[PDB]
């Protein structure tokens, strides 16, 4: 009898490395569709198009602009709920939407307790590694009434772990 | 306010 560990990935940052763990038990259909888009590429180049020192980073809009990304399966997928997953610690992963049921490729880490937002955003995982590479994001110059950071900051590739068991 | 949409940001 083994054990599975699940599967977690490092994104490769301008500025560190975030080592996330992705829910798959709770959060299907949304671990499916990150951990895909992940090994695509997709998110490669990415830049963190809005950043709110003390609220959230958001990023994985291709265009940058950010109305912009999808799901592998090229159509928005439904909500993901869990009364055990909660934004209510520094380092919640989610993913940003425009209403229920409208999930595509973006998603944001918290940078702490956001309760507010509970029930209302698909949390599919948490910064188990690298909370380090976490401040340096926060402490970062950016606009003011776009917090589109001064400098570009980007996501330059993705690394997939397997089972931690195996 | 402190919402996290994709495209249409509000207060």
């Amino acid at each position: 009898s083994r054990v599975d560990g699940g599967m977690s990935v490092t994104l490769h940052t301008d500025v560190g490395d975030i080592k996330i763990e992705v829910f798959c038990e709770r959060t299907p259909k949304t671990c499916e569709n990150f951990l895909a888009l992940c090994a695509s590429n997709y998110y490669n180049g990415c830049i963190f198009h809005r950043n709110i020192k003390g609220f959230m980073v958001q990023t994985g809009d291709p265009t940058g602009t950010g109305r912009g990304g999808n799901s592998i399966w090229g159509k928005k997928f439904e909500d993901e709920y869990s009364e055990y997953l909660k934004h209510n610690v520094r380092g919640v992963v989610s993913m940003a939407n425009n209403g229920p049921n409208t999930n595509g490729s973006q998603f944001f880490i918290t940078y702490g307790k956001q309760p507010h937002l509970d029930m209302k955003y698909t949390v599919f995982g948490k910064v188990i590694d690298g909370l380090e590479t976490l401040d340096e994001l926060e402490k970062l110059p950016v606009n003011e009434k776009t917090y589109r950071p001064l400098n570009d900051v980007h996501i330059k590739d993705i690394t997939i772990h397997a089972n931690p068991f195996a | 306010x402190l919402l996290v949409t994709a495209g249409l940001v509000l207060a």
